[PDB]
């Protein structure tokens, strides 16, 4: 889409509606008449569209009202309105820019970010932008979180996210813009390579990959159109209705078999009661040839009687040929009609060893993208934020993605080195009890209005907690954590002297031997500018070698490589990492999941702040005090950078909302 | 509405792969059995009718007699009056049968015979004679 309208779809908004966040502040709006509607929409739009265009300088209400037309420029409190709605929410002026209005005097209200992951990060900034006292406790001593970026020498790779999904309505696409990040896209192609080290052909690999798309379609189906979604109290799993599917797959390739040799019986059956018919008859026939010879020994003149004998023994031999010929005839159909079904087989397997095996490494694809095996995602809800895919190819930051947070993280007070213990928060204010991670017993106290937590959801989940709550997180809170999923991917990465591999190509499959090792080692990125391939670990084998050393893991890595390109062509590689994301403390593993009885529901959940108990007995309700951000609070974008960025972006407006108040909703 | 096209997912057959762990198995090895047995028995069959194939061998070749391809006439011998009594008694109303013993007379001029000697032959007597058998 373009014009304004363009801006909408960039910023995930519909170009011609009012969103539930807009009623809410808008109501006197939305509730009323249909001109002003559009009008306000357009305001919208058009703001949009202006700190789009250029998002490296902060658009000011006054640079946008300059920029209006009439009628729209003639009312300026609701233009004033929708700007500040804008701003604060994070739809404009977000990320890095130069700032006009210069910082605010002094401050008002403090907050204590925990992490500064990018959600850390992305919200920290607007806060400070709102003027607010802000400080960030990173446990580890850098920032970004899961984004995380190998560099030594002139070695850069990703040892954390690395793709972006695509610029079409991305904010990335805004923040790429004002960082100097180095997209390249990603070539879709990408061969894949059977345990014996040799490429599959066109021929099946497109024949399996179709087959894989089919059996999703499929599970789809079952879940929607058969409702088959508790099996016996349980909630089904993605894998196990895949199963079923594949099962009952190779049930009908089988019945069919079975109904095609079995019309082969039920012809021949006729057959054998032709055959039967005709050696009858050839006996029959056989006797009345005897007699009428005997009858034509007879010799004339004879008398009437005789003659008659002579005549009828024809006529009945010539019938009774007839009717030899005649089955003969059908005979000769049958036959053939046998050579017929002999020649029509149905297909003999399902699927061989060599396919299911393929067939696998497209299964181990997925796990790679949800990170977990599919045994674990949630049959009805693994995919529901399909609605929500960016448009555009998928990209990589060939300048590495820590750019990113690092960019982020300037003008910001982050205490590196921190790793929080409690957050104690009740009505009149928080406490958050931190200490250092490389001399323990060193302890610290911030004193804030609010806290806002981006812990990833492992920690989060740690038993026994890593971070304790005071007083306990709600048992509507901790029953969300449980049942949400918290998955796990690893990478491997190979620095070389030389590229030894298709310098066109930047995706590689390595199908594995068993469904058990889908995902060990699966898959190959050739991504950077120096000579750098990085490999995939997935899946149930994600978990595992972890518990291997990284010479294992490398040999392994190079025994495969070997396998591909020739004993020869693969020199012992400069140097190596290898990542261990659910045994890494502040991680526990990768991103979040829909697992099996969560819902996208759970991820909501996740963003509901807390609001501490009143402090004596009978005294008004408080202002909530504890936030939360990150990867799992954002139901439409989860697991992502964006995503995270996102609810960044999106506890800022609600916490300034909260704190400095909402000048905007009259 | 409807499964990807080849993919085959019934109801009930959903049921019957999900009844257990190895229901799954169960079902698929009743086939890979009830395959084998149908298998078989073609081969018996098969079998059976290879071997009473080899009895009709020679066909029925040395016993097909020669044409008799003859003129249609309308008189009646005596001879051919009385080959036709004795047709009657030995085929009733197989008109066609008769006409072809009786060599050259159509199988309507069987009819009308049947109904002009009715009297002189009785024929009424001999198809009676006929049906006792
Ligand atoms: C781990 C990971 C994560 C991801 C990826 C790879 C790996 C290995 N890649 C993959 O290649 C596919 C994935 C992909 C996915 C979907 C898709 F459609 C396509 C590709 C992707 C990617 O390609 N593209 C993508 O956009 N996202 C990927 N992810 C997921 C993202 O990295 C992840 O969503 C964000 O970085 C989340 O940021 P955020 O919520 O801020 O969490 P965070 O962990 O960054 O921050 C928390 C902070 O708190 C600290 N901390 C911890 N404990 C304490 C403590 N006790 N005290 C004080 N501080 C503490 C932590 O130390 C940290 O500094």
């Amino acid at each position: 889409p373009s014009g304004v309208e363009g801006a909408a779809f960039q910023s995930r908004l519909p170009h011609d509606r009012m969103t539930s966040q807009e009623a809410a502040c808008f109501p006197d709006i939305i509730s009323g008449p249909q001109q002003t509607q559009k009008v306000f929409l357009f305001i919208r739009n058009r703001t949009l569209q202006l700190w789009l265009d250029n998002p490296k300088i902060q658009l000011t209400f006054e640079a946008t009202l300059q920029q209006l037309e009439a009628p729209y420029n003639s009312d300026t409190v609701l233009v004033h309105r929708v700007h500040s709605y804008l701003e604060r929410h994070g739809l404009i002026n977000f990320g890095i820019y130069k700032r006009i209005k210069p910082l605010p005097t002094k401050k008002t209200g403090k907050v204590i970010i925990i992490g500064s992951g990018v959600s850390g990060l992305a919200a920290a900034r607007q806060l400070q932008s709102f003027g607010m006292d802000v400080t960030l406790l990173e446990a580890r001593d850098r920032v970004g979180g899961r984004v995380a970026t190998f560099r030594k020498g002139n070695y850069v790779a990703d040892l954390g996210a690395m793709v972006v999904t695509g610029l079409g309505g991305n904010p990335m696409a805004v923040v790429s813009k004002q960082v100097n990040m180095e997209l390249a896209k990603i070539k879709q192609k990408c061969p894949l390579y059977e345990a014996n080290g040799q490429a599959v052909p066109k021929e099946k690999d497109e024949m399996v990959e179709q087959e894989f798309n089919r059996l999703l379609e499929a599970t789809s189906y079952l879940s929607h159109q058969l409702d088959f979604n508790v099996l016996n109290n349980k909630p089904v799993s993605l894998g196990q209705a895949l199963e079923v599917v594949i099962q009952l797959q190779e049930k009908h390739v089988k019945d069919e078999q079975i109904e095609h040799w079995k019309k082969i019986v039920k012809t021949q059956e006729e057959l054998k009661e032709l055959l039967n018919k005709m050696v009858n008859l050839k006996e029959k026939i056989k006797e009345l040839h005897q007699q009428y010879k005997e009858a034509s020994e007879v010799k004339p003149p004879r008398d009437i009687t005789a003659e008659f004998l002579v005549k009828s023994k024809h006529r009945d031999l010539t019938a009774l040929c007839k009717e030899y010929d005649e089955l003969a005839e059908t005979q000769g159909k049958l036959e053939e009609k046998l050579q017929e079904l002999e020649a029509n087989p149905p297909s003999d397997v399902y699927l061989s060893s060599r396919d299911r095996q393929i067939l696998d490494w497209h299964f181990a694809n997925l796990e790679f993208a949800n990170a977990t095996p599919l045994s674990t995602l949630s049959l009805k809800h693994w995919d529901q934020d399909d609605d929500f895919e960016f448009t555009g190819s998928h990209l990589t930051v060939r300048n590495g993605y820590s750019c990113v947070p690092v960019a982020l993280a300037e003008g910001l007070d982050i205490k590196l080195n921190t790793a929080v213990r409690q957050v104690r928060y009740t009505a009149s204010g928080c406490e958050v009890i931190a200490v250092n991670t490389r001399s323990t017993s060193q302890t610290f106290i911030y004193k804030c209005d609010a806290v806002l937590c981006t812990l990833p959801l492992g920690v989060l989940k740690q038993q026994p907690p890593a971070v304790q709550f005071v007083p306990p997180l709600p048992e509507w809170k901790t029953s969300a954590v449980q049942r949400m999923g918290f998955g796990n991917l690893n990478k491997v990465v190979l620095c070389f002297d030389r590229v030894f591999w298709d310098p066109s190509v930047n995706l590689f499959g390595h199908v594995g031997s068993t469904t058990a090792s889908r995902g060990e080692l699966f898959l190959f990125w050739n991504l950077y500018k120096a000579p750098i391939l990085l490999a995939l670990v997935a899946g149930e084998a994600a978990g595992i070698m972890e518990n291997i050393s990284d010479d294992v893991i490398v040999g392994r890595c190079l025994a495969i490589l070997k396998g591909i390109f020739g004993s020869s062509a693969v020199p012992q590689p400069k140097e190596t990492v290898v990542s261990r994301w659910r045994a890494d403390p502040w991680a526990r593993g990768s991103y979040s999941y829909v697992a099996a009885g969560s819902s996208g529901n759970d991820y909501d959940l996740m963003a509901q702040p807390i609001t501490p108990g009143p402090s004596i007995p009978g005294a008004p309700q408080p202002i909530p005090r504890l936030f939360f951000a990150g990867e799992h609070t954002i139901r439409n974008y989860p697991a992502t950078v964006h995503g995270a960025l996102l609810s960044g972006l999106r506890e800022a407006g609600r916490i300034a909302d909260q704190f400095l108040g909402a000048m905007y909703t009259l | 509405r409807k499964p990807p096209k080849g993919m085959f997912l019934s109801q009930e057959d959903v049921e019957a792969v999900s009844a257990n762990a190895t229901a799954a198995t169960t079902v698929l090895r009743q086939l890979d059995m009830e395959l084998v047995s149908v298998k078989r028995q073609i081969q018996n069959i098969k079998q059976t009718n290879s071997a009473l194939k080899e009895k009709l061998d020679g066909g029925i070749e040395p016993y097909r007699l020669p044409e008799v391809i003859q003129k249609c006439n309308a008189r009646w011998t005596t001879e051919e009056q009385l080959l036709a009594v004795q047709a009657i008694r030995k085929y009733g109303r197989d008109f066609q049968a008769i006409s072809d013993v009786i060599g050259n007379k159509s199988v309507v001029q069987v009819k009308n015979f049947f109904v002009n000697y009715r009297r002189r032959f009785n024929i009424d007597e001999v198809l009676q004679e006929w049906e006792a058998e």
